């Protein structure tokens, strides 16, 4: 069901506007508080003195009409950056009067025009309002992709439009919305209503939008095509934006008279909305979690409850790989003429609730090899589970082993080490520390499965997700420590600036005289968008056994793996980036005998400040 | 009466005088319960805006903005809702009755004007577009995209059917001519708000700003004086010989002015905006002015 509204500049009468709004079929109308010529004087005597009523009555809806059905839109005649002074007053008293009426009532969303670059006593003004009572209401600031200037008839003669390719020109709407948000100091009250054109921009103009706090998206009638039969459609290139904001679950906002000649123009949207690209099985689990951030999941420091591992195991595919690893792996290690000689020693460390225990023992039956397994397991409430599943079903051949396996003394070397000890970025959930100590007890020709693993990184812009950290400010800590550690997040309103490129690896067994699992790496990200940078994405690849291997690298996406989201390292300032530039990143693993922790730093095209210093607001726990 | 409303509305925007000199006067209700509009006639003018002593009066669905006649009965209307409505009067002139109402703006319609020929005329809205209409076959015949804001004034040309002016938030006025393949024109400060041709000089106009200033340009190729306080409204020349220029504004005062715009006549009698001035064809020396106060003020110009 697609969320509509009607936009009217004219409304008669209030109830007879909204009852023909309702049979149309439209949620909402958009509509003026005040009559849009009530033009008034605030200053100089004698129009300052006019007799009242100043607009319509509050009597006339009731209090739960305005809540949800009626949306505010500020007067035209309202100019606060006015060349005139007298305009400049009057437009300020004006605003406030109207922004206030508006809170009165109640309304859940209020519409500021951005038509022109200086709009900044319209932000003051605007911020003002905002630290002026308790009142909570939305602000949608109406801005188009291409400015009235940029998309005029080319029919003044004296002052013909330019055809020559003005890249950052053509952005310039992007640049009016940026430096009032900006003014405002991302107010999360504060949102756009993206007006689109009769003919779109160049795609990098309308990629300029990725990431922003699109609320709504006016569509007028005047950019609507007609079909043999008369109905109103889109062109193909509008239908595909059209299929954007449908994903980012904007209300669109239907302006104009009719042309067509009213529900034929909201009927056309929702046949767009029944026939989209369908609901992939990835965007299906990850339906609510759209950039909802959460802290990464630390198995080591603290025990998983059951509905965690609950999550971990519903997951067949990711399984049947593992499954695979060790069904290669045994045939290769034991040949045919020592089949039933030949029983291979399998240790699962980190077992959870025994599901790499269940594909060990299915590995094993379809290998047609003998095996014998160790259940280790840290946390002893999943080891109650392990105990009831070794009793009910798989008997001695399982050994339940409730211990560290960096602590745990073993009875005999093993075969086989197999392990799911991998986090959103490979190595946060500090695998190879683990798997260094519960190196002793592997033999000499002894393999892991994972063998490797490697994080990937991508710098990324999200002004949404940077007010989602921004406001994760908590009382008893630094008040900018929630920019200062990762976040796993289904990533969805973003911009990905650069291909993502491989931070640190590991190997296992780490077969070195001087393990050290510390590293340092400076990555080079190319540009060719003008953009803001807020943070970088992080993922992971990983080879069980040979070809067989999984990921969450976006381009190299393993299949079905759908609750593994990818993780967030912010940064504290939003930097600038145009069109050439490279971002270059800074990122370091450290370690002491208590903690592991990461710390970040863009080095190009500006500095930032060194992210999670000796982890003073991020630690990982050995 | 009769099939007439007993309140006529509030805030009075137009008023015009046709050759026998029945007084058009139009009105919006810009607040309150409903926001709707009307259209009135005259023949006594002194009764005005007393309803009950009115030859015509009719409903409107919406507020008028702007409105002018059309010769003699038609009567040309800018509405709220995005529509140029055109009223006729019936035989007798006591009704008013609506030719069409056809919704072609997507915005308020703000300004209107009938062309020298009398069968076109061409609009101005707040959805930036200047539509040409032929007012026989009641559709658009351009549609111009060429300001890049609010159109505020557009303005025929007294004895050219293809040129007009216009000015808009934008900061342009565009002296158009439908011949060439370009019509618009843009000649050449703070924003132009209104635009009168001089009724003799075919090459001349004036047009007052934002900032109480009117001034005198020549198409080819400059005198102005500081008049008012506040935005220009209106400029609406007189019909003398050599003419005076009326000046309108929200600083709730009348200016008549000379050739060489030199202040002769001061009215601060208006207590809010003065939207419309008109001049009695049957007395050049009388002037009427109507404002957001509901009065209808009847001046002496000395000259
Ligand atoms: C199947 S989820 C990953 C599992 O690895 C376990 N784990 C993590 N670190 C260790 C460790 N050092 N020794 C044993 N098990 C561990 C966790 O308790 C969790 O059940
Ligand atoms: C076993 C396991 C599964 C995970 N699934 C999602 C995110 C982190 C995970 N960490 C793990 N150790
Ligand atoms: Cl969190
Ligand atoms: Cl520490």
């Amino acid at each position: 069901r697609v969320s509509s509204g009607r936009d009217l500049n004219c409304v008669p009468e209030i109830a007879d506007t909204l009852g023909a709004v309702a049979k149309q079929g439209f949620d909402f109308l958009c509509m003026p508080v005040f009559h849009p010529r009530f033009k008034r004087e605030f200053i100089q005597e004698p129009a300052k003195n006019r007799p009242g009523p100043q607009t319509r009555s509050d009597l006339l809806l009731s209090g739960r009409d305005w809540n949800t059905l009626i949306v505010g839109k500020l007067s035209p005649w309202i100019r606060p950056d006015s060349k005139v002074e007298k305009i400049r007053r009057n437009s300020e008293a004006a605003m406030l009067q109207e922004l206030n009426f508006g809170a009165y009532l109640g309304l859940p969303a209020f519409l500021l025009p951005l038509n022109q670059e200086d709009n900044t006593n319209l932000a003051r003004v605007l911020t003002n309002h905002i630290h002026t009572g308790h009142h909570s209401s939305m602000f949608w600031m109406r801005v188009p992709l291409v400015a009235p200037e940029d998309l005029r008839d080319d029919i003044i003669e004296n002052a013909p439009t330019t055809h020559t390719e003005e890249y950052s020109g053509e952005e310039k709407t992007w640049m009016w919305w940026h430096n009032f948000r900006t003014l405002c100091d991302y107010s999360k009250r504060i949102a756009v209503a993206l007006e689109i054109g009769a003919d779109l921009p160049s795609n990098h103009v309308i990629d300029r939008w990725l990431g922003e706090p699109i609320k709504a998206a006016i569509l007028p009638t005047s950019i609507f095509l007609t079909n043999k039969k008369g109905f109103p459609v889109l062109s193909k290139m509008h239908q595909r934006l059209i299929f954007r904001l449908l994903k980012l679950e904007v209300q669109f906002i239907i302006t104009g008279t009719n042309h067509h000649s009213f529900c034929s123009y909201l009927q056309y949207l929702e046949y767009l909305s029944q026939n989209r690209p369908p609901p992939n099985a990835y965007e299906l689990f990850a339906k609510g979690y759209e950039d909802y951030l959460q802290s990464p999941l630390q198995p080591l420091m603290d025990n998983l409850e059951s509905q965690t591992y609950e999550v971990f195991e519903k997951d067949p595919i990711k399984y049947s790989q593992y499954q695979q690893a060790i069904y290669k792996c045994l045939l290769d290690r034991v040949p045919e003429e020592e089949k039933d000689t030949n029983v291979q020693v399998l240790m699962v460390l980190g077992a959870g609730r025994g599901p790499l225990v269940n594909a060990s023992l299915r590995a094993a039956k379809q290998a047609d090899r003998r095996i014998k397994l160790y259940a280790v397991e840290k946390n002893p409430n999943a080891v109650v589970t392990l105990e009831n599943w070794q009793f009910e079903e798989w008997g001695s051949q399982v050994t339940v082993v409730s211990s560290d396996m960096r602590e745990w003394v073993a009875p005999e070397k093993a075969d086989i080490i197999v392990s799911e000890l991998l986090g959103s970025f490979a190595d946060n959930e500090l695998s190879p520390e683990c798997l260094d100590g519960a190196q002793h007890f592997l033999k000499d020709d002894g393999v892991s499965i994972p063998g490797e693993y490697t994080s990937f990184l991508a710098p990324i812009s999200s002004s949404k997700l940077y007010n989602e950290v921004r406001a994760c400010r908590e009382k008893d800590r630094d008040p900018e420590a929630q920019f200062e550690m990762p976040y796993v997040v289904r990533l969805h309103n973003f911009h990905q600036l650069s291909a993502p490129q491989p931070c640190f690896t590991f190997s296992h067994p780490n077969r070195d005289p001087m393990i050290d699992n510390n590293r340092y790496c400076t990555l080079e990200f190319p540009v060719e968008v003008n953009t803001v940078l807020h943070g970088f994405a992080g993922y992971f690849e990983t080879v069980l056994y040979q070809d067989i291997t999984l990921s969450i690298r976006p381009e190299t996406h393993s299949p079905g793996m759908f609750s593994w989201f990818p993780i967030l390292f912010p940064i504290k300032q939003p930097i600038t980036v145009r069109e050439g530039q490279t971002i270059c990143v800074r990122f370091w693993r450290c370690s002491n005998s208590k903690k592991v922790w990461y710390e970040w730093a863009v080095t190009a095209p500006v500095c930032s400040a060194i992210h999670n210093p000796t982890g003073r607001s991020y630690t990982i726990g050995l | 009466p009769p099939n007439a409303p007993a309140c006529m509305e509030r805030q009075l925007e137009a008023a015009r005088y046709r050759s026998d000199g029945a007084l058009l006067l139009g009105a919006s209700s810009l607040s309150g319960r409903c926001w709707a509009g009307s259209l009135w006639l005259f023949k006594d003018p002194c009764a005005a805006p007393n309803e009950g002593f009115c030859s015509a009066g009719v409903q409107t669905e919406a507020g008028v903005a702007d409105l002018t006649w059309v010769g003699e009965r038609g009567i040309l209307v800018a509405s709220d809702s995005g529509a140029v409505e055109l009223w006729e009067l019936d035989e007798n002139e006591t009704l008013i009755v609506s030719k069409f109402c056809k919704y072609e703006h997507d915005d308020i319609v703000s300004t209107v004007s009938v062309l020298s020929s009398g069968t076109q005329a061409v609009s101005g809205s707040k959805d930036i577009c200047i539509k040409v209409w032929d007012l026989a076959q009641q559709v658009v015949l351009s549609s111009y995209r060429a300001h890049a804001a609010q159109v505020t004034c557009v303005a025929a040309s007294p004895h050219k059917d293809s040129v007009f002016l216009s000015c808009s938030e934008d900061n342009r006025i565009l002296l158009w001519d439908t011949r060439c393949p370009k019509p618009a024109s843009q000649i050449g400060g703070y924003l132009p708000t209104s635009l009168a041709w001089h009724p003799q000089q075919s090459e001349v106009f004036v047009f007052g700003d934002e900032n109480g200033t009117v001034s005198l340009v020549d198409t080819k190729s400059v005198l102005s004086s500081a008049v008012h306080s506040q935005c220009v409204t209106g400029l609406v020349f007189s019909p003398h010989s050599v003419p005076f220029l009326a000046s309108l504004s929200e600083d709730c005062s009348l200016a008549v002015l000379d050739s060489s715009l030199s202040e002769l006549f001061r009215s601060q009698a208006h207590r809010d905006f003065v939207r419309d001035a008109t001049w009695s064809p049957l007395n050049h020396s009388l002037l009427t002015t109507v404002g957001w106060d509901h009065q209808v003020v009847h001046h002496v110009v000395p000259t």
